[PDB]
């Protein structure tokens, strides 16, 4: 608010207008970044009053109406991450609206599977949705229906460890905390640069004007103007570079929303390690948290194997699965779970004769 | 239109200006006016010096109202050299020397920088580069007596003229002859001390006048003498311009719980900005809040459709500025609506605005979409009996206009 | 004789309230774990400034003299505790060349169980005095711990000072040097801890 | 002249810096548009919402000034009915699952 | 290594700290970039002798 300084700052022309135009483009982008992650759902889906999800226990991740109506895990996430013409502007979506979007994404996912991303949400029972997500990783769906209580207990137990982990480390949430720390350190640096001289008599602008004649004060003020304008250009350039990094991370979060939450990704290690079954969004300060659920194979055995088997001079290959032996008998199994089937003409298909294939083995094929 | 350099404006929210509350008045505070310099003797004393034996006070570690030296009609003349008489109350000095004597009314014009005359030559000499002031007044009521006051004297001759502030009270015999006097009168050897003999009935040029000369210096040793400090009343809760003990600022002053230690005077924020002050008289601690400010945004449908607008004062309380408070700021000229719609123009903090039904700008909480309970149960499935082929359009940027600048033609040319 | 100074001789560098915060400052400080002279009253150098302390139960120290000569030729500072007041006088004193106390001028001013601690420094024509008092439970050295000295007086004296001496059961002398310190201010705005940034690599960190 | 050189050179450094940052943003969009050309014009993407909403059938490029337009053709299911469902059925005491 | 120039460069404040902090962030990122690519394997697998 120095009028002597204000008249000198006009000599620099468009610089002060284009700094505000730059920061306005950064500010508008933060609302677009947030919209493209969370606003992927057309309708605000809500979860049924009774939770008949086949033994899978969504309760830590669904809304708690006693609380913003965040989930239990979203309350851990929001607890763990923690005036010189400078102003902070509110986001367009409030933290309660972001939680109403993660609530709708989650309720659609649980009650309708992948279908709410491709059209209208079509209901399906949760154990039948998981049976399809097992087929999606190449494990036959009877493996789920025969192990359903074990699979539900392993899921419920694995969600329990997320509460423990989030109650007992900062190492994971360090990504969101660093985005808070970088923006706070940038504004502190910008404010501390008001105390610098830049070779002027004083850093205090009234203390220049009250102790020098007009032409001398003008020359000292122009050093403060030059250094403070360079201090803003440095801050705005650094915020432009940091906004491009946040936009790359928001485009990745928007892609994991579509491909991991609204779908079942076939892409290796895109939706966590192991063969991806599904994932759930939780909102966090300045970010999103994905709880990626994956099938991990766990207790292998060695077997002898052969590429084909030789029957009536015909070479047989499995339609799906692999031929294996326990040392005395030959079976075909699905590839990702040991389930030996007796080898038959409908487990298999013929191609040519036994003379061609390297490592074929002689066997009976039962014809039903 | 002037922000956009255009006569046609598209639908949107545009920052056109900044709002800033102005200081309602100025405030100044300093400690209780105290420790007056010893001038209470200098201008009231019964005794006074003979001019050949002038008496010096040394003034330090104090303040005084130097304007009284000419605002009071008690003094018949006041003069200043280097300094200006109206400026004295703003100044500070390491020492001041207050030199005092009696002279007859005809001698008064000799008391100036670098002069010559019976006083300047033989009684009291001022330097050519003197900085300070002179008080002079008729003292026929103080220094004259019936039959003559012979207690006042001057030196009529000296062997050499006085150097600046030389103070020769010695009974030296003056020599004008070729023979040395050896401490006694003789051939052109004279005792040079002479009495005024001041009488109440003297003519004004022969009446006594008192003089005080205030002599100023600022040294390598810091200032110890200053003029007085003003202090206004104190105003809370309004935005004001302010000064406490020479710490200047502008903002809103408010009562605070912060217990400063007994020697502490200022409070500072994490980024070294001053956030509180002790009042230097009634020793309360005041928080300082910035004087309220923020962007001003104009919310408009396109000028193809209306010339009505709303205005948002970003982060401002509507008390400071239809009128409607939002968490984004004070919103003016928009009707608050209890319905919710898709967001048209984004205001912030869940609020949006549009032009709608006589039509006006409306402001509403944004709708995220229609609410839907999916008809879930452990044995119900929905299967689509028909389809639609959809054609979506996606637009992606791929290149910019290729530019070249000859920087020597741009900078110089 | 000599002893280690431990983490002592910190004082409030400025008259500013700061709270629940860490502040970094450059000033003349007594360096941490520096080596300080012990006495059970010679003229000593003053250097950039002095930390002075006494461990006491009987009030034997009664004052100080500071200057270049401390004697007649030129102006000097005398400080005396007159039991009813602290007294400060700034004069070319005719006082003793080997002084004791028991049962012209330019400036003047008027105001084991214990460790009584003081800092004297002389910068830009102002003479600064800081002090603290505390109870103690040790005789053999300056007791390990922390206590920041508050400013007592701040005097417009302008004199060149290069040497000093005590007027007067045991006392310690250490020298201030230009150092950077990190100071911890609590919710009450008291200094409660400090780091000497030049002490060791962890303190630089 | 050195005041004009200083200000015009700072003015031109500001322009080139913001064009470098804007070129990086256009390159990210060209890398995305080149990935949609391969995965959706030259293929059929199984990635959800990569090539329009609904299940991707195919897409067509059209040129536009400084850009590309993809016409993404998708199957959207339209007219659902509710049914009772079961994970498996009994027959001769054995369980059957849909193939 | 001029002492006279260094005391003039102090008058520009935080500029010289944030240039060193920027390049240090770039340097630490290059090791992160390398471990995102190559450290995708939990155990150092070996091929058999035959
Ligand atoms: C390989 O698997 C077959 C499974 O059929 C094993 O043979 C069976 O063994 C059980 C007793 O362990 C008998 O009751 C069955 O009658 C056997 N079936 C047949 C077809 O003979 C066989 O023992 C396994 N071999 C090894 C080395 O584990
Ligand atoms: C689900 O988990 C909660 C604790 O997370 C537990 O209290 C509750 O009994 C469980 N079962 C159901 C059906 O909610
Ligand atoms: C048998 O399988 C285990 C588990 O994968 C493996 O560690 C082991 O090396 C295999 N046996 C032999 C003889 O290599
Ligand atoms: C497999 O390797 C063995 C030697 O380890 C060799 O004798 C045999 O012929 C090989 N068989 C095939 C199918 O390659
Ligand atoms: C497999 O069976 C055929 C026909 O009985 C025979 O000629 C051939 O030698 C057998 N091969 C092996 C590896 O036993
Ligand atoms: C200043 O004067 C007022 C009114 O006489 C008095 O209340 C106040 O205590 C004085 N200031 C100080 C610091 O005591
Ligand atoms: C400031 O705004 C709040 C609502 O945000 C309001 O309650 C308060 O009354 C306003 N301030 C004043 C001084 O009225
Ligand atoms: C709008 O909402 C407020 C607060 O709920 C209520 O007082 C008012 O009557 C409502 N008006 C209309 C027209 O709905
Ligand atoms: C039957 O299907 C329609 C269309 O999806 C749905 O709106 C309705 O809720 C379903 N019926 C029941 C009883 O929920
Ligand atoms: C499917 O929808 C089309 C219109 O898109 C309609 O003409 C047709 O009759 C519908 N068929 C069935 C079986 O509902
Ligand atoms: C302290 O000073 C004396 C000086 O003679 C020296 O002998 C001693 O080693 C010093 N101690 C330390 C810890 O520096
Ligand atoms: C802070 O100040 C108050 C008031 O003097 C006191 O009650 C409180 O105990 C102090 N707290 C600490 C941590 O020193």
């Amino acid at each position: 608010d120095s009028t002597e300084c204000s008249n000198l700052l006009l000599q620099y022309g468009s610089f002060c207008t284009q700094l505000n135009r730059a920061l306005t483009g950064i500010a508008v982008e933060q609302d677009k970044n947030t919209q493209e992650v969370f606003a992927q759902v057309k309708q605000i889906y809500k979860t049924p009053p009774i939770k008949d999800f086949g033994g899978f226990n969504f309760s830590q991740i669904l809304p708690d109406p006693s609380k913003s109506k965040r989930s239990f895990i979203e309350d851990l996430l929001f607890n763990k991450v923690t005036f010189n013409g400078l102003t902070v502007l509110p986001p367009l979506l409030t933290d309660e609206m972001i939680a109403q979007y993660t609530s709708a994404l989650l309720a659609g996912t649980i009650t309708s599977g992948w279908t709410f991303g491709a059209g209208a949400a079509l209901q399906i029972p949760f154990a039948m949705q998981m049976a399809y997500r097992f087929n999606g990783i190449g494990v036959t769906q009877n493996v789920l229906y025969e192990n359903q209580k074990l699979i539900a207990n392993q899921f419920n137990s694995a969600i329990g460890k997320i509460q423990d982990s989030l109650s007992s480390t900062a190492s994971a949430l360090g990504k969101l905390q660093d985005v808070v720390n970088q923006n706070a350190q940038a504004l502190n640096t910008l404010v501390k640069q008001l105390s610098s001289n830049f070779g002027a008599i004083s850093s205090v602008l009234n203390d220049i004007l009250s102790r020098l004649d007009k032409v001398e004060a003008e020359v000292q003020i122009d050093r403060l103007i030059t250094g403070r304008l360079q201090s803003l250009q440095t801050y705005v350039t650094q915020q432009l570079i940091r906004a491009a990094e946040i936009r790359a991370s928001a485009n990745l979060a928007a892609t994991k929303m579509s491909e991991c939450v609204l779908g079942q990704s076939k892409r290796v290690d895109f939706c966590g390690k192991g063969y991806h079954l599904m994932s759930f969004p939780q909102s966090a300060p300045h970010g999103v948290v994905f709880l990626h659920v994956t099938y991990v194979p766990a207790q292998e055995k060695n077997f002898t194997t052969a590429p084909a088997i030789c029957h009536d001079g015909k070479a047989h290959f499995p339609r799906e699965g692999v031929f294996v032996s326990n040392g005395t008998h030959w079976f075909v199994t699905q590839r990702n779970f040991y389930e030996p089937q007796i080898i038959t003409t409908d487990n298999t298909f013929v191609s040519g004769n036994c003379d061609v294939v390297i490592g074929i083995v002689n066997n009976t094929v039962y014809d039903p | 239109k002037c922000t956009l350099k255009s006569f046609t404006v598209e639908k949107g929210i545009y920052q056109t200006s900044n709002f800033r509350v102005q200081p309602t008045e100025s405030i100044v505070r300093f400690p209780n006016i105290t420790n007056l310099c010893p001038f209470g003797e200098v201008f009231n004393a019964t005794r006074f010096a003979s001019v050949y034996a002038w008496n010096r006070k040394r003034i330090s570690n104090c303040v005084a109202d130097y304007s009284v030296l000419y605002n009071s009609a008690s003094f018949s003349t006041f003069k200043c050299y280097g300094v200006s008489p109206t400026k004295l109350n703003d100044l500070c000095f390491t020492n001041v020397y207050a030199d005092s004597f009696v002279i007859r009314g005809d001698e008064v014009r000799q008391i100036a920088p670098g002069q010559t005359g019976k006083i300047a030559d033989y009684n009291y000499k001022l330097p050519d580069d003197f900085t300070g002031c002179v008080i002079a007044w008729n003292s026929n009521n103080l220094d004259s007596k019936v039959g003559g006051n012979y207690n006042y004297l001057f030196r009529l001759f000296r062997k050499s003229n006085l150097k600046p502030f030389e103070r020769d009270i010695s009974t030296e015999i003056y020599q004008a002859g070729s023979t040395p006097c050896n401490g006694v009168e003789g051939f052109n050897c004279y005792f040079p001390l002479q009495s005024y003999g001041f009488q109440p009935t003297n003519g004004v040029g022969y009446q006594p006048y008192r003089v005080v000369v205030l002599s100023f210096e600022l040294l390598h040793a810091p200032a110890t003498v200053c003029g007085p400090k003003k202090s206004t009343n104190l105003v809370k809760n309004k935005c004001v311009n302010f000064n406490f003990n020479g710490l200047t600022g502008t903002g809103v002053l408010t009562e605070s719980n912060k217990k400063f230690l007994p020697f502490q005077q200022f409070g500072r924020d994490i980024a070294d900005t001053t956030d509180a002050v002790r009042d230097p008289q009634t020793l309360e601690i005041l928080d300082i809040t910035p004087c309220s400010f923020g962007g001003v945004s104009v919310i408009t449908p396109g000028t193809n459709t209306s010339n009505q607008v709303a205005v948002l004062y970003q982060g401002v309380n509507c008390t400071e500025v239809n009128v409607f408070q939002t968490r984004a700021g004070c919103l003016i000229g928009a009707e608050h609506v209890n319905n919710s719609y898709e967001c048209d123009i984004p205001i912030g903090a869940g609020i949006c605005a549009s032009y709608q039904t006589s039509q006006s700008v409306i402001a509403y909480t944004m709708s995220l979409g229609a609410e839907n309970s999916v008809a879930y149960s452990n044995n119900s499935i929905a299967i689509p009996t028909n389809f639609t082929i959809s054609v979506t359009t996606e637009i992606l940027p791929v290149s910019m206009t290729k530019t070249s600048v000859d920087c020597t033609m741009y900078i110089c040319g | 004789a000599y002893t280690n100074s431990f983490t002592r001789g910190v004082y409030y560098p400025d008259k500013v309230f700061r709270s629940s915060v860490l502040h970094s400052t450059q000033d003349l400080f007594l360096p941490f774990f520096s080596n300080v002279t012990w006495f059970h009253n010679p003229v000593l150098p003053f250097n950039d400034g002095v930390y002075f302390a006494s461990t006491e139960k009987s009030n034997i120290i009664r004052g100080w003299i500071f200057g270049t000569t401390l004697d007649s030729k030129t102006q000097s500072l005398l400080i005396v505790n007159n039991a009813t007041n602290v007294v400060i006088k700034v004069c070319e004193f005719q006082f003793c060349n080997d002084p004791f106390l028991g049962v012209n001028c330019t400036f003047e001013y008027v105001s084991f169980k214990n460790l009584r601690e003081f800092v004297f420094k002389n910068i830009d024509g102002y003479f600064k005095i800081y002090s603290k008092h505390t109870p103690i439970n040790l005789v053999r050295d300056l007791p390990q711990g922390f206590s920041a000295l508050e400013p007592l007086v701040d005097l417009p004296i302008g004199i060149n000072i290069t040497r000093f001496q005590t007027l007067l059961a045991a006392y310690y002398v250490g020298y201030l040097q230009p150092r950077t310190f990190l100071l911890k201010y609590n919710e009450n705005g008291t200094i409660t801890d400090a780091v000497d940034c030049a002490l060791d690599p962890l303190s630089e960190t």
